[PDB]
């Protein structure tokens, strides 16, 4: 059974990890603290790599990750689970000030851009997806995340599923990927480093999480329509994100470790994901366990209201996935 | 190149059991959900099962659930299908197939980019019989026809080569007849233009019958 | 066969043949569709994955599409080499298993009529030493794939001990075989035995002699 109220004892819940989830966590924390002043919530934006590692090591109570744990992670770390909190997405941003259209791009073109074989933005493979668009001769400058990143996990899972015989074979997917060192290529720290690095030089392309889409567009960056394997091209939004997630509401597993990249929904946006709390089913004492249960239950309920999630363009958990999260939260003991 | 080689097929009585193996090579074996697919002779494909590991989601077709165990040994590039309480309608060629890449442990789409040659499982009350192999000689400048009669065997299959594989051109091995007795008979014939030697290499694994027979005029 | 394909489809050379695959919301309506090609005697091979995607090495005249609970395979520029069975397949949310279509057998029209080649073999002396006798009549390279076999002792027909196969598609004409079982006494108590192979009203007769 879920704990609905936190312990009356003062309890500090510490979080670290996903910069995609970080801005929303900085709304969840104070509101829950404004309702329960004895509960302290701290948050850091360090990437899903650090979120998983520190949660596993027990340095924080909540590891924030856009990537589910591998079975090796669950085998190596007893009692560690990923609990879905909300649905996010990822856009591809680019620096092309002379083009007003939302350029259409897919995994095979993005893979070639990141592999260095598509060198200019007017390459015929790009024009083929955008007929009649004034593509310039500007060089393609592919940016990737330097730190271990859940965004890198999503993006390379997209490249692998759309290019299984190429990128899928090498360099594959993961929070850390051996991106090719093609001219111009740079690694940027955090989502904020991708926004600023993409805005720094015309021609840059960067995979950026949707909680940073407002900041990206305010810097004049373009926002791409991404293609799914059904052949359609989608902007990230309520409809296409809900349509893709609805394609994975039914088949969502009990442990919630599922990829929703490039889903079967023909109108589904191909880069969506669950936002995970990487937590352990044993906290240090009973009061922390109760308060952690209370905070997590609050976040998938009152914290999933649009007044929170619209500020980062996230989508709520469907009711079936809500009950699945409650089941994992209920096992949080001491 | 990716290669999948099934083995272990043969004859089982109704209610008996049999374990099938699949040896994989040419790729990182643990990075793919592996499937079994079966096909009754003359019929369509029927999916059987799929597995990533013992710690992830394991799927079975309703027709086999509760009677079959799929498993694998990642250290030895091996996939297994152990079958229990087999039925006549389980008779099929069992194919080992490679599935989608290992993105998660829950998805199981039929992304079957590599298949084995399949191993035949026959579930029957009838007993094993080894064939007699008889030469088919020509009795009388041009080309002649040379053959071998594989007579009265059960079950399928039977493989026939010639000169241990060196004579491949003009080789026509015929689909077997199923006689009223319930036994199979099959013939392989070669067309040839007193000095050369012709041998048919006949194998019937369920009866451990391996026969090399020359054909002389 | 939970997904529904027509059992047989045909086209003339050079045309585009379309094979439909009808499912339901639970399988095709919610999951990627996968297409396979299978030749007689061989394993299926992947033709189309994830609705429309084409593996390397598969020619671009093979195409796929999807519409709600239905999917389609299109074979453009139909060729004789395309004669095969085609299966669709998809995950099914309700069953939590893979479902297949029953397969569509694709014939390429235009095959010319071909009389059968017949080879008849007498019983081997080795089999005769075992007090057995079997005549082997091998019928090959005929089209269309319909044939009837008759056996004759001298001039009058033998009917007992006749075993004959269904015609089977070779790699693309048809083959069949018939086997006559005799006693070694019956075999040389006659001057001859004949295998008559009637194909579209025309009979090809081979004959063998114990002499």
């Amino acid at each position: 059974t879920v704990a609905t109220t936190p312990a009356s004892s003062p309890v500090t819940l510490a979080e670290t990890g996903s910069t995609l989830l970080y801005p929303l966590f900085n709304l969840w924390g104070p509101a829950f603290h404004e309702r329960y002043p004895n509960v302290t919530i701290t948050a850091q934006g360090t990437g899903s790599g650090a979120g998983i590692a520190q949660a596993a090591a027990g340095t924080v109570n909540i590891g924030a990750s856009d990537a589910y744990l591998s079975e090796g992670d669950m085998a190596a770390h007893k009692g560690l689970m990923n609990i879905a909190l909300a649905i996010s997405a990822q856009q591809v941003n680019y620096n092309l000030p002379g083009v007003s259209e939302h350029l259409k791009l897919n995994g095979k073109v993005l893979a070639a851009m990141y592999q260095g074989t598509i060198k200019t933005w007017d390459d015929p493979q790009i024009a083929a997806l955008n007929p009649g668009v004034n593509l310039p001769g500007t060089a393609v400058v592919p940016l990737h995340r330097s730190d271990g990143s859940g965004d890198t996990f999503l993006f390379t899972q997209y490249l692998s599923k759309q290019d299984p015989e190429g990128w899928g074979k090498s360099p594959g997917f993961g929070t850390t990927v051996d991106f090719p060192a093609v001219p111009g290529a740079l690694g940027e720290n955090g989502n904020g480093g991708m926004v600023t690095g993409c805005a720094e030089t015309p021609g840059c392309v960067a995979y950026i999480g949707i909680s940073f889409l407002d900041q990206a567009s305010q810097r004049g960056l373009g926002e791409a329509q991404l293609g799914n394997s059904s052949g359609n091209f989608l902007l990230p939004d309520a409809q296409s994100i809900q349509a893709a997630a609805a394609g994975f509401a039914s088949k969502t597993p009990a442990n919630q470790a599922i990829s929703m990249i490039d889903g079967p929904a023909p109108d589904g946006y191909p880069i969506i994901n669950y936002e995970y709390a990487i937590v352990n089913n044993r906290q240090k004492d009973a009061a922390t366990a109760q308060t952690l249960q209370a905070f997590l239950h609050w976040a998938i309920t009152d914290g999933n209201k649009a007044s929170f999630l619209d500020q980062v363009h996230f989508q709520p958990l469907p009711p079936a996935v809500v009950k699945l999260s409650d089941a994992l939260i209920a096992t949080i003991s001491s | 190149e990716v290669q999948l080689v099934e083995s272990g097929g043969g004859l089982v009585k109704p209610g008996g059991s049999l374990r099938l193996s699949c040896a994989a090579s040419g790729f990182t074996f643990s990075s793919h959900r592996m499937h079994w697919v079966r096909q009754a002779p003359g019929k369509g494909l029927e999916w059987v099962s799929s597995i990533i590991s013992s710690r992830t989601y394991i799927y079975y077709a309703d027709s086999v659930k509760g009677r079959f165990t799929i498993s694998r040994d990642n250290s030895g590039n091996s996939l297994f299908l152990q079958m229990n309480s087999l039925r006549v309608e389980d008779t099929a060629v069992y194919y080992c197939a490679r599935g989608d890449y290992y993105y998660d442990g829950v998805a199981s789409d039929p992304h079957f980019d590599n298949w084995g040659q399949g191993t035949l499982v026959t579930v029957s009350s009838a007993s094993t019989k080894g064939p007699s192999v008889f030469p088919l000689a020509p009795s009388s400048g041009g080309t002649a026809a040379l053959g071998c009669l594989v007579k009265d065997y059960f079950p399928e299959p039977v493989t026939v080569s010639w000169n241990s594989g060196a004579l491949t051109s003009g080789v026509h091995t015929f689909p077997a007849v199923l006689q009223s007795s319930g036994l199979y008979s099959l013939s392989s014939v070669v067309t040839v233009p007193g000095t050369q030697t012709y041998i048919c290499n006949v194998n019937h694994k369920p009866s451990n019958t391996k026969v090399d027979k020359r054909v002389e005029p | 066969s939970v997904l529904t394909q027509t059992p047989s489809a045909s086209g003339t050379p050079g045309q585009r043949v379309t094979i439909s695959c009808s499912g339901s919301r639970s399988n095709i309506g919610s999951n990627y569709v996968y297409w396979f090609q299978q030749f007689p005697g061989a394993a299926p091979q992947l033709l189309i994955y994830r609705n429309i995607q084409r593996p390397s090495g598969v020619p671009a005249r093979f195409s796929g599409s999807k519409s709600d609970t239905s999917a389609s395979l299109a074979i453009s520029g139909l060729r004789s080499e395309d004669e095969a069975h085609y299966y669709c397949a998809a995950w099914d949310d309700s069953l939590s298993g893979v479902v297949f279509g029953g397969g569509t057998k694709v014939t390429v029209l235009g095959q010319p009529k071909a009389a059968p080649s017949v080879t008849l073999f007498p019983p081997s002396s080795e089999e005769l030493q075992a007090n057995k006798a079997t005549l082997v009549c091998l019928i090959s390279d005929f089209y269309p794939g319909a044939v009837t076999v008759a056996w004759k002792a001298d001039s009058s027909p033998v009917k007992a001990g006749v075993e004959t196969t269904t015609p089977s598609k070779q790699s693309n004409k048809y083959a069949a075989s018939s086997y006559l079982s005799l006693t070694p006494e019956q075999w040389k108590s006659h001057r001859s035995y004949s295998c008559q192979v009637t194909h579209e009203g025309s009979t090809v007769e081979k004959t063998v002699a114990p002499t």
